[PDB]
DNA sequence: CGCGGACGAAGCCACCATGTGGGCTGTCGCCAGGC
DNA sequence: GCCTGGCGACAGCCCACATGGCATTCCACTTATCACTGGCTTCGTCCGCG
């Protein structure tokens, strides 16, 4: 009921995910600093590739009122009635008077304080609900402090609609706890197997018109980059994903699609300057029934270096997988797929020739 | 205590840059690299006698002597403040950009000892390029204590910078 | 929709791209230091050869005001009116009062804070827009703090014009986010296949006119160089390049021209001292539809040495390409062209006799 | 528009170009150490032979003030006025107060901080400019801190004058960016085709008068030497050389003279103890229009050895030239000249009997 | 590397005793500067760098002039004292020192015997165990060893100048 | 129509300071003669 | 049995450099964004559900 996927993936001078000052994010793990890619970033890349491949897209937005306003404006509403009707949409729901709004900005509809996370056709249905009650909205638009006229139950039922991404990663809405969905995926922070010092690159953007006398750079700075073999891990709680989608067939497509997205996608951080696109060097899908187990302790002792870390990382993940299957006995259906053929890696289960064959075999096994 | 050997190094070297070219040119070719690097083997004649006995202290001494000799000719030609006080002086007087130099200082304050050395020569030569004053002994002692301090010196650097910028702005009224 | 090009290219004692202290830039990759050529440099060499060969040139300049001033001065304006009119050009656009300017320099027009990136005929059109409003400019030139009189829409429409280089590599302008163009090319940092120690080169500049027959030189230094077989990689997102140029025919010429520039050009950094003009030893263009994949992990394990790295690098890139096509199945149209004939390199697809034949075949295949 | 010249040339136990410690300079190329001759050295030998053969000489000197002082002293100036006038020459030009000067040396005029690179008659013209303004110089010589009285435009126009060597190799002057000239020649570092270990030669210096109870040498040491078949490469950007000289006829003589200097000259390092004067074993001039291509990757895989490297190096450069002409098609006018007749070397183009015939044919093929 | 040192010291006293006591085996060692070295030095070994680091020093020790042959500081201080006491030129022995510090493991063995035999010719003390271990640490890490020699050398030369005044 | 759940009603109080460290290990020369 | 001594002959000395030089300009950015929730009382009324 737990599908967990491990992956070793090298990235060359990427710097895919930056902190607030531009340096790549780091964990001091095992006593040694190791650059990391935050989980929310790779999770965002996964949800956008899943939505793009499975066709249905969900929208995490702070500006729901403005978007409902374009739909009501395309339905034939005047701009002022479209704005008042979308304000009625967010005003009619929640415990207090309405969903709290950020301070009003000139010429634009105010953003909600919290980020809504709902599929696109559900936003259009909210526009239809505000549309049927056009005269009541017109009457409340004339008052100084209009109240939430729209039915709350209908709107709350639209805000409860779940996308595949909502089913998979969950959502949170503090004013409407009825809409909160438990996530079915645990996404770990991808850290390096080996210790990495932050590499500094010094670049100078060149002025193009020649100066008459003093030729110098137009601007000069230094951006930090790093490279290494990241360890990646993720869980999928099949009981919750089946509980969220309801039917096991959509959960099956959601899981297979998630695993493929996990392998295929890259966060795209300064990719136009580094081209860090890469396939994972090794992938290991286990289908466990008792509990998920990350192999991150296997790489707590940082690798020394001077030699290619890929073979030693794959072999070390192998030894830790072997030692855990001996220490914690289980009937979990294992399986792996690797690029290197220098080792058999016996503990990672049955070997499969390709990543899609592995994903199809383990999803079919669950 | 180390401040003593640091002041002896600052004096002799400060004289060395001006009087003898072959020595400073032997020093500047070792900016920003660990002393084991072969480009540094020519700098031992000048620096090795002055270091007591961790690599952190050696890296501090050797590196500050190298940055000291890599000053542009204009800078070399011409309470005890830190590099942060020198930063705030370069913001208020010489007119450096503020949002970027404060960002660069809070960028240095997170590195480890390995990273500070990587970042420091570009920043210090930037400061030195427009005649900003930097007391090298303090910077030496601080760079020696960066190795065993998680943030205990950097905090001093950041606090002094913000504080000196505020006082320099309030004195202009 | 993704054209990615790989290339192995040896450079002999070049030191084409230097850091801030003169040493060639290095990556500690795979645990071993490997000299690298930054992507920004080879990208600049590519854009200048593309602009020179395709005829249209774009200009990345911090001094746009001065250039508009020469055009207005050649249109018959007085020098002071030309300067005030170009200040009106940058003063009339942007959210705030105007594009922020650097501190004023004596005798010369101030440089903008950010680097503009626009084609040359667009700068001339900005001069024409400042030209037809000459009297209004003359009236605002008399005031102490003149305001942006010129129409903002017309200027913003000129600043949105795209060169082939803008279509290909994208641009960024923080004050005018409407002009930002997404780049269609990912250019990786070319690193060496093998570990390289920096090679110090002692050099003296002997002084003629000896004073007392003493041989003392006029100069003594040590500049550090390096050599090796670099791995190079780059992507072209056809969907974005077609989206930028609009028509598929100009995108087709842009892609073919880009690939040829990628093969032909060399950054020229310190070439008159070390003539490092070289053709790549091997090139491999793949036309992939799902996602681009760099073969940089193939060379994460540094090569040992003592023997020529070219044959082993080509053979290793071959084995990694084979293993990835087995692990990640795809219908991507592959193809390669090599100098060595000692090996067939079966996994790199159909072999072509020449680089232009390969480029024409893969571009025609996309 | 690109003339590139390749050359294989063996040197026998030469050690022509030494590092700072006396060892010959080496490249770890292809994973194997290979002794190299730095490009600046062979470039210096080329510029001195070109200046000596074409007659006009340029002077790279840190002591321009002293030389202007001898010309003003031969014009009838007093020594003190000659020194003050030459200081006025360098004081009157540049952005800042003047060209910076090195710390003053006793009894001698101070050297400029940067190396000037200008032809000899231009230095004499600078002396004439300082000469016409003799009274103004005499008045500023009396002041404590004299200022640059001489016209800056005339001096800058004299400092812009170009020799053939300046046209060919370019110059750089940081204080006067108006005088900088782009070089038209790319000169590669000549490395060995094969891997070479440094050969230590122990040597002693005999003391001639003998003293009882001592036969020891007057000196003892151990210099280093090496030998091998170097690969050499160089480019000439005809568009820039024509742009520098202006007229295509002087560029034509400059190119032909450069190529001949490239073949004839040897750096002369340690040559009196090792007569390593040698002609290249093979030369291959290509006249390419798209871009220059060095054949240095051809020798990245070091040759094994035990047998003469010349024939294998020429044959390997042949195979790489063939494979590149197939891989990168071009209309470039090729041509070669070789000593060995054991092979035809078909890919290197039309064979010519002699080096001057080859140079004349390829230069005439490029105009 | 502490364990490398113990064997270096036991080899040093064994070879010293063999050099002064028997000329046959000692001359058998001086020829290498090779089977006889394999039948003599071999028991005192714990990488090809440590073995060459033993056989080279045992042959160099066996090649001393009888003046030095009859009669913890490293080699940087051994050269500094050789400068200060014997009057041996410093400007030149410094260049020979930096020329040793640049070589790799096969070259350091190309330039070491000449300078060391020149030290023994002036009866300067060379702690053979440390020189052995340093040559063994040289295959492992060259730059650290070279810098240690250079720094110690210039440093103990300066201290001895303070003692002079 | 009845029961259960959720929401509502208040009373509400603000010119200048920082220093520390030390604990783990093994080796020959072999043979013969004499005590 | 243990401990100590021995196993053709294998060279010696002298010698180790002086001097000179070690670059200089320039250039260092902008913009937008910055969460919610609750951890008081009792009772009464209303609304929803059964």
């Amino acid at each position: 009921t737990f599908v967990d996927i491990h992956a070793i993936q090298t990235l060359p001078y990427s710097n895919i995910n930056r902190d607030d000052l531009g340096s790549p994010k780091t964990v001091v793990y095992g006593g040694k600093e190791r650059t990391r890619v935050s989980s929310q970033s790779w999770k965002r890349a996964v949800r956008h590739e899943v939505e793009a491949r499975l066709g249905d897209k969900a929208v995490r937005t702070r500006r729901i009122i403005s978007e409902i306003a374009k739909r009501l404006r395309e339905r034939g509403w005047d701009a002022d009635l479209a704005d008042a009707g979308a304000r009625q949409v967010v005003l009619s729901v929640g415990k207090k008077s309405g969903i709290k709004l950020e301070k009003e900005k000139d010429s634009e509809a105010p953003a909600t304080s919290v980020l809504f996370y709902l599929p696109v056709p559900a936003i259009d249905e909210l526009a239809a609900i505000a549309d049927e009650h056009r005269d009541a909205v017109a009457k409340e638009a004339a008052k100084k402090t209009p109240k939430g006229i729209l039915p709350a139950d209908r709107i709350t039922e639209v805000l409860k609609s779940r996308n595949v991404s909502v089913n998979l990663f969950g959502r949170m809405l503090a004013e409407l706890p009825s809409t909160e969905v438990d996530g079915a995926v645990q996404f770990a922070h991808a850290f390096t197997v080996h210790g990495t010092t932050v590499e500094v690159d010094f670049f100078t953007a060149v002025d193009d018109i020649p100066k008459e006398n003093d030729h110098g750079s137009g601007h000069m700075n230094a951006g930090q980059f790093s490279a290494g073999t990241f360890y990646r891990y993720a869980n999928v709680n099949l009981d919750r994903l089946v509980e969220n989608t309801g039917d096991a067939q959509t959960a099956r497509t959601a899981v297979a699609e998630f695993l493929r997205a996990f392998l295929s996608t890259v966060p795209s951080g300064k990719q136009n300057a580094t081209a860090a696109m890469t396939l994972p060097d090794l992938v290991h899908i286990a289908v466990r029934f008792d509990r998920p187990i990350s192999f991150a302790p296997a790489f707590e002792t940082a690798l020394y270096g001077s030699d290619g870390y890929t073979l030693r990382a794959c072999q070390e993940l192998n030894n830790y997988a072997e030692r855990l299957r001996e220490v914690w006995p289980d009937d979990a259906i294992r399986g792996y797929a690797t690029v290197e053929n220098k080792t058999d890696l016996a503990a990672l289960g049955e070997r499969y020739d390709s990543y899609p064959a592995l994903i199809d075999a383990m999803v079919a096994a669950a | 205590y180390i401040l003593q050997h640091a002041d002896a190094l600052v004096k002799r070297v400060s004289k060395l840059i001006v009087n003898e070219p072959a020595a400073r040119a032997a020093l500047r070719r070792g900016v920003g690299l660990a002393p084991e690097d072969p480009r540094m083997l020519a700098a031992h004649r000048v620096v090795a006698p002055y270091v007591p006995v961790v690599h952190a202290v050696e890296r501090a001494f050797y590196a500050v002597a190298a940055i000291m000799a890599a000053q542009p000719r204009s800078a070399r030609d011409q309470r005890r403040p830190n590099l942060g006080v020198s930063l705030a002086q370069a913001v208020f007087d010489k007119g450096l950009n503020a949002d970027s130099t404060e960002q660069r200082l809070h960028l240095i304050a997170r590195q480890n000892l390995d990273g500070v050395h990587r970042h420091l020569p570009r920043l210090v030569l930037y400061l030195r390029s427009d005649q900003v004053h930097i007391d090298w002994g303090i910077l030496i002692r601080d760079l020696a204590r960066w190795g065993h301090t998680p943030r205990h010196v950097a905090r001093e650097w950041v606090q002094d910078y913000h504080r000196t910028l505020e006082t320099l702005t309030r004195q202009a009224e």
